[PDB]
RNA sequence: UUGACCUCAAAUCAGGUAGGACUACGCGCUGAACAAUAAGCGCAGGAAAAGAAAAUAACCAUGAUUCCCUCAGUAACGGUGAAGCGGGAAAAGCUCAAAUUUGAAAUCUGGCAACAUUUCUUUUGUUGUCCGAGUUGUAAUUUCAA
RNA sequence: AUUGGAUAUGCCAUAUAAAGCGCUUUCGAAGAGUCGAGUUGUGCAGCUCUAAAUGGGUGGUUCAUCUAA
RNA sequence: GGACAUGGGUUAGUCGAUCCUAAGAGAUAGGGAAGCUCCGUAUGAAAGUUGCACGAUUUUUCGUGCCUAUCGAAAGGG
RNA sequence: CAGAAGAAUCAUCGAAUCUUUGAACGCACUGCGCCUUUGGGUUCUACCAAAGGCAUGCCUGUUUGAGUGUCAUU
C-alpha cells in the first residue's frame, strides 16, 4: 500500500497528537459535552440564529418602502459570534453561555477561553467540530458562540442548559481537565515499546 | 471501536513505514551484502566533549545541572514512534559545541590494538615511499636581426625557454651594470 | 479581543502550550515542501499587525530556512521568486527547530480588484514597489542595511570644483 | 570624480521659473507659508531669531486658530515643538495675529441639500 | 487604380471576387515580364499589387469593425481589439482606483480643504 | 568544426559539445552581457538593428498614446 | 544541405554582384 | 446512511500575472590584486533611495526627509576623517495593529443584465441581481500630535 | 483638435446624516526569538541563552529627550 | 585559371534521413544555495493523452470490476 | 533609363498588414504530434488542405474530486 503524502500526513498527525503528552490547556479540549446536552444546547441556539442575509434585506426593503410612501421596534435577539466579539462579552460578564468549537486550527486561539471563562465567571462548554457553530450563524465555521440575552419564554429554557453544562461539563471532567493528556498506546505498543526499551537500554547508549 | 480503529492506524503507520526504511536501505550494495551475512559507550565527539569538561572540573557539574533544563530536555522522547523518533534526531538535534581534545581523545579511542603494527608501519610506509621514488624519477639567445625582427611571439626554429636580444638593450645592460 | 490574548500568549515561547505546539507544528511544516501555500496565518495575531488582512488578494506562505545573511531575509527572497507575481507585504517568525527556522510571508496580489480599489493598499500596485524584497525595502530589509533615524546608523571622495573659486 | 558647477545659472533660473509656475497655479496667495520665529539651540546663536518650522499647538490654540483649519489658511503646525517660556509663546502669537488682520479668506461653495 | 471610398460602398462578396481578378491579372503580368514584357505591362504590376492591398484593406477594416460592433458594451473584447498604449500604462491603477481616498480622507477634504486666501501687503 | 550557427545571434559561435553559444549565451534566456566588453556590448546593443517597435512606440509619445480616427 | 544553409549560400552570392551601372 | 467542515488535489476550467532588453543616474548583494573600488549577481523609476524622530542638544532651546554652503581637514581615532549648531533650496503630511457595529458584516471580488462613459467601438465606471469571500474579523471610529 | 484647475449657471443630493471647537463627578488599548546578555564574524549577521510595563531607547550631570521591533 | 560576367543544371511511395534503442545526457518530483545556480532521473509524486471493460439509466447528482518526458546512430535494428 | 500622366523615393500619422526566429510558449532542432471546426476533388469510411487552438510558475474564482483528517445525523 503507498497512501499518498497528504494522507500519510494526515494520520501521523492524528497519532502523533496522541503519543505526545498534550498540556492540559490543549488536552482539555479533548473532553467535549456529551451527545445528550449538545443536542439541547443547540435547539435552544437555533432559536436565536441570526437572520440570514437576504431576510435582512427583505426586512429592510419593507421598512425602506414605508418611508417611501409616509411615516419603535424591539431589540433584536440572536445568538452572540466572532472571537474578538465574544471574548469582549466574556471580560464584560455579558455572556450566559459560551460554546468553545474543539477543533479550532491554531489552537492557541481558544486555548485561553476555558480560563477566561471559568474567571469571569461564565458557564461555558466545549462542543464537537467548528462546523455545527458555524451552521448556526449561517457561516461555514464559528470558533465560538456566546448567548447573553434570550426572551422571557426562554429563559427557563436557558437556565436549564445552563445546570445541564454545569452538571455534565463542569461538575464532571473537571479535574479530568487539570491532568496532561496524551501518552496514549495501542493495546501491542506498551509490549513492543517495553522490549525496544530494555533492548536500547542494555548497549545502545552512545 | 474507536481504540480499535486507533490501534489498527498505529500499526499500518509503524509497518509502512518499516518497508520506507526497508527498501531505502535495500538501494545499498553494502546493506545487502550484510543482510546476506546497563551502560554507556562514548563514541560520540560531542559526548566526549561533555565528559571531558565533568572530569576536568573546569565546568562547575552542578551548572551543568542547570544547563540541563533547555528547551530541547523538555521535548521528551518516551515512547514516541519510529516514524517520528527517526526524522527528529535527523533535525531536531541540538548541535552542541566541539572541542579538538575530545577529538583526540575519540581517536585514541578508536585506535584498535592492530592498527598500527610492524607490517602496517614498515611496508605500508614502504609503499608510500617506493612510490614518490618512481613518481620522482618519473634559455636560447636569439638575436632580433634579420628573419628574427619585428616578432611578436615564438620565433621559427626555437623551442623551450629563449630570450631575445636587439643590440639596443645593450645600453641598458651596460648601464644597469654600472648601477 | 482575543488579539491581545494571542500577542500575550506568543511572548511565551517555551512554556508548555508553546513548547508542545512548536515541535508538533514543527514536523507538520517538515513533511510539507519548504515553500508551500498556507491556507490561513498560524499567528493572526501577528500577521493582523503586519498588514495582513482577510480578505481577497492577501497571501500567506511558509518557508523553512536552514539555520547556521538574515535568515528571514532569505525566507522573503526565496518567496516573492517562487510567487512572481504578488508583492512581498511583510513577513514574521512562526517556528524554528534545531535544523530550520520557519517563516510566513505575507504578499499581495497587485492585478487583484480587491487590492486596486483598496485605499490602504493601492500603494503597492504602483511600479516602484516592484520586488521591494530584493531591493531592501521590507521591514527586515530596511535594518539589514542599516536604515534608520539616529547616530547609531559619494560626497566623501568627490571633488566640488565650483565657477568662481 | 570632479563635480563642475557649469549648470549653476541654469539651475538659478529653472527655480525661478518653478517658483513662477507655482504663481501661476496659486495667484492671489503667497509662493511661501508663514514660518515661525524661534531662538537657535546653543550659547553661540540664542541671542538671534530664526524661522522655525511650525506654530505650536498652543501657539495656534493662543492666537484662536484650530489646528484643523490652520493647514487650510497656510499655516504650517509643529507637533513637535513646544513653548518652555512665556517669551517664545507671546512672539509667534503675534506673528499668527498679524497673519490674520492681513489676510483676506475667499468664501467657498457649500453643498445643501433640499431639506434638512 | 481602385478608389478606396468606393470599395467601402460594396459588399465583402463583391470585394472577394474583384480580389480574385485582380490576383489573376497580378499573375498574368508577372508571367509577361519573364516572358518578355513593356513598358506598360511594368507600370501595370505595381499599380495591380497596391491594388490587391487597398482590396485587402478595406476587407479588414470591415471584418474588424464588424468585430467591434459585436464585442460593444462587453465586459471582455478581444486582445487586438483592445488599447496598446505601452504594457507598463496597461498595467497602472486606473484614474478611478488612484483617486479612491477612505472614508477618513473623504471627511477631510469635506470639511477642511485647501482654501484660496490673499495676504494684504 | 569546433562551432557552429547559434539560432539566437546568428553567430557561428555555438559550441557543439558544450551546446551553447559563445556570443549571446543561448540557449540560456538571458543574454550574455560583460562590462569589461565595452566594445562587446556596443557590437550588439540596442540600435543594431531594425528596432521596428521602438521607433513606433517613440513616434506615438508625442500626441499621448492616443487612438480612433480623426474627423 | 538545409533550405536555411541554401539561402545562406544565395546570399552569400549575392554579395559580391556586380554594381548595377545606373 | 445522508450531510456539514478542514486539509489537499485536478482541469487546453473563467479572468489575470511573472520572465527578456536597456541599465547614465538609483537600491540591494558579493568582492579582489594593487577599495563599502573594478569585475560578477539581483531589482526599479522618471527620478530611485530617504522621510514625519525609540532625533538632537544641555540653549532664551531646536523639530520628518533630501540637497547645497558652512561647520572642517575640525573633534575623535591613530594618516584617516565626521556630526550638532549656523546660512540657504524645497516644504506636507499621514495610514495601520492593539477598542464590542453587537440595536443587526454596516465591507468586498466575480458572473449575468441593463445603463452610461471614453485620448478610445480600444477607456472607465455605475445601477440591479445572483453565487461567493469574510466573524480564525471585511467597513465606520482611533494612531499618542492623541 | 485633445485636455487642466477655477468661475457663472441648470438639474440632482440616500441630511433620521457628517464634522471642528469648547466642557468633563466617565475611559484611554500602543507592535517579542524582538530588545538585551554571551560569543563568533564583517552598526550589521550567525550561533547559544532569552526579557520588561512610567516599561524601554538614547543623551547628560537624579535630570533631559525620544517612543523601536 | 577553381578568375570575372551572363544564363542553365540536382525531379524518388521502393535510395538515405524521417521510426527504434545503446553507453550516456537530460527537463520533471523533491532538496540545496545570499546568488548567478547545483544536486537529483520512479526519488516516500494523488506520475493513467479517452488505462480498459461492464450497465434495459443509477432515488434521470455514476456505480461495479480489472490492469497498473526528451535527446542521443545519415556505419547498429528496419 | 524606360514608362505612367489628387501626382509624390512628399510630409504627417490616431486605422491596418507585420514572413522565420528570439523572454519564445504543442514536442524537437531536416522534422514529429495531438485537439475543435470548416472546405476540396474523375469523387468522398480514403486522401488532402485551411482556420482556431495545446508552455511553465503563481493569484482570484468555478467545477469535479480524494482523505482509517474533524464531526453531525432515531
Ligand atoms: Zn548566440
Amino acid at each position: 500500500v503507498k497512501w499518498p503524502e497528504y494522507i500519510r500526513l494526515q494520520r501521523r498527525r492524528k497519532i502523533l497528537n496522541l503519543r505526545l503528552k498534550v498540556p492540559p490547556a490543549i488536552a482539555q479540549f479533548q473532553k467535549t459535552l456529551d451527545k445528550n446536552t449538545a443536542t439541547q444546547v443547540f435547539k435552544l441556539l437555533n432559536k436565536y440564529r441570526p437572520e440570514t442575509a437576504a431576510e435582512k434585506k427583505q426586512r429592510l426593503v419593507a421598512e425602506a418602502e414605508a418611508v417611501a410612501n409616509g411615516k419603535v421596534s424591539k431589540k433584536p435577539y440572536n445568538v452572540k459570534y466572532g472571537l474578538n466579539h465574544v471574548v469582549a462579552l466574556i471580560e464584560a460578564k455579558k455572556a450566559k453561555l459560551v460554546l468553545i468549537a474543539s477543533d479550532v486550527d491554531p489552537i492557541e486561539l481558544v486555548v485561553f477561553l476555558p480560563a477566561l471563562c471559568k474567571k469571569m465567571g461564565v458557564p461555558y462548554a466545549i462542543v464537537k467540530n467548528k462546523a455545527r457553530l458555524g451552521t448556526v450563524i449561517h457561516q461555514k465555521t464559528a470558533a465560538v458562540l456566546a448567548v447573553t440575552e434570550v426572551r422571557e419564554e426562554d429563559k427557563n429554557e436557558l437556565a436549564s442548559i445552563v445546570s445541564a453544562v454545569d452538571a455534565n461539563f463542569s461538575a464532571k471532567y473537571d479535574e479530568s481537565r487539570r491532568k496532561w493528556g496524551g501518552g496514549i498506546m495501542g493495546g501491542k505498543t506498551q509490549a513492543l515499546l517495553a522490549k525496544r526499551a530494555k533492548a536500547a537500554a542494555a548497549t545502545v547508549r552512545l | 471501536d474507536s481504540d480499535d480503529e486507533r490501534d489498527r492506524l498505529e500499526a499500518d503507520l509503524d509497518s509502512m513505514y518499516s518497508d520506507y526504511t526497508k527498501r531505502k536501505a535495500e538501494s545499498d550494495v553494502k546493506y545487502r551484502v550484510k543482510k546476506a551475512r546497563n551502560n554507556v559507550e562514548i563514541v560520540t565527539a560531542e559526548a566526549m566533549t561533555l565528559a571531558q569538561d565533568i572530569a576536568s572540573r573546569r565546568k562547575s557539574k552542578a551548572d551543568l545541572i542547570d544547563e540541563g533544563y533547555n528547551r530541547w530536555s523538555f521535548q521528551s522522547k518516551e515512547g514516541l514512534p519510529d516514524w517520528f523518533l527517526d526524522e527528529e534526531t535527523t533535525v531536531n538535534k541540538p548541535n552542541k559545541p566541539i572541542t579538538k581534545e575530545a577529538v583526540l581523545a575519540l581517536r585514541e579511542k578508536m585506535k584498535a590494538l592492530n592498527a598500527r603494527p610492524i607490517k602496517k608501519v614498515l611496508e605500508a610506509q614502504g609503499r608510500k615511499k617506493m612510490r614518490t621514488i618512481k613518481r620522482l624519477q618519473r634559455p636560447t639567445l636569439v638575436v632580433a636581426k634579420g628573419p628574427n625582427k619585428g616578432l611578436k611571439s615564438r620565433p621559427k626554429g626555437v623551442k623551450g625557454k629563449y630570450k631575445m636580444v636587439d643590440s639596443r638593450m645593450k645600453k641598458d645592460l651596460r648601464a644597469q651594470k654600472r648601477l | 479581543g482575543a488579539y491581545k490574548y494571542l500577542e500575550e500568549l506568543a511572548k511565551k515561547k517555551q512554556s508548555d502550550v508553546n513548547l508542545f505546539l512548536s515541535r508538533v507544528r514543527a514536523w507538520e511544516y517538515r513533511q510539507m515542501n519548504v515553500i508551500h501555500r498556507a491556507s490561513r496565518p498560524s499567528r493572526p495575531d501577528k500577521a493582523r499587525r503586519l498588514g495582513y488582512k482577510a480578505k481577497q488578494g492577501y497571501v500567506i506562505y511558509r518557508i523553512r530556512v536552514r539555520r547556521g545573511r538574515s535568515a528571514r531575509c532569505t525566507a522573503e527572497e526565496r518567496v516573492g521568486r517562487y510567487c512572481s507575481n504578488l508583492r512581498v507585504l511583510n513577513s514574521y517568525w512562526v517556528n524554528q527547530d534545531a535544523t530550520y527556522k520557519f517563516f510566513e510571508v505575507i504578499l499581495v496580489d497587485p492585478s487583484h480588484k480587491a487590492i486596486r480599489r483598496d485605499p490602504r493598499i493601492n500603494w503597492i500596485v504602483n511600479p516602484v514597489h516592484k520586488h521591494r524584497e530584493s531591493r531592501g525595502l521590507t521591514s527586515i530589509g530596511k535594518k539589514s542595511r542599516g536604515i534608520g533615524k539616529g547616530h547609531r546608523f559619494l560626497r566623501h571622495n568627490t571633488l566640488s570644483l565650483r565657477r568662481y573659486r | 570624480y570632479v563635480k563642475t558647477w557649469f549648470n549653476q545659472p541654469g539651475r538659478k533660473l529653472r527655480r525661478r521659473q518653478a517658483r513662477q509656475t507655482k504663481a501661476a497655479k496659486i495667484a492671489p496667495r503667497p509662493v511661501e507659508a508663514i514660518r515661525p520665529a524661534v531662538k537657535p539651540p546653543t550659547i553661540r546663536y540664542n541671542m538671534k531669531v530664526r524661522a522655525g518650522r511650525g506654530f505650536t499647538l498652543e501657539e495656534l490654540k493662543a492666537a484662536g486658530v484650530s489646528r484643523r483649519v490652520a493647514s487650510t489658511i497656510g499655516i504650517p503646525v509643529d507637533h513637535r515643538r513646544r513653548n518652555r517660556s512665556e517669551e517664545s509663546l507671546q512672539r509667534n502669537v503675534e506673528r499668527i495675529k498679524v497673519y490674520l488682520a492681513h489676510l483676506i479668506v475667499f468664501p467657498r461653495k457649500a453643498g445643501q441639500p433640499k431639506k434638512g | 487604380a481602385l478608389k478606396t471610398f468606393e470599395l467601402r460602398k460594396q459588399s465583402q462578396e463583391n470585394l472577394a471576387e474583384q480580389l480574385q481578378e485582380l490576383r489573376q491579372e497580378l499573375a498574368s503580368l508577372r508571367v509577361q515580364k519573364i516572358a518578355g514584357g513593356s513598358g506598360s505591362k511594368l507600370s501595370k504590376i505595381k499599380t495591380t499589387r497596391k491594388d490587391i492591398a487597398r482590396i485587402l484593406t478595406v476587407i479588414n477594416e470591415s471584418n474588424r469593425l464588424a468585430a467591434r460592433e459585436a464585442y460593444k458594451n462587453k465586459k471582455y473584447i478581444p486582445l487586438d481589439l483592445r488599447q496598446k498604449k505601452t504594457r507598463a500604462i496597461r498595467r497602472a491603477l486606473t484614474p478611478y482606483e488612484q483617486s479612491r481616498k477612505t472614508l477618513k480622507q473623504i471627511k477631510k477634504e469635506r470639511y477642511f480643504p485647501l482654501r484660496k486666501y490673499a495676504l494684504k501687503a | 568544426k569546433s562551432h557552429t550557427i547559434c539560432r539566437r545571434c546568428g553567430k557561428r559561435s555555438f559550441h557543439i559539445q558544450k551546446s551553447t553559444c559563445a556570443c549571446c549565451g543561448y540557449p540560456a534566456a538571458k543574454t550574455r552581457s560583460y562590462n569589461w566588453g565595452a566594445k562587446a556590448k556596443r557590437r550588439r546593443t540596442t540600435g543594431t538593428g531594425r528596432m521596428s517597435y521602438l521607433k513606433k512606440v517613440h513616434r506615438s509619445f508625442k500626441n499621448g498614446f492616443r487612438s480612433g480616427k480623426p474627423a | 544541405k538545409s533550405f536555411r544553409t541554401k539561402q545562406k549560400l544565395a546570399k552569400a552570392a549575392r554579395q559580391n554582384r556586380p554594381i548595377p551601372q545606373w
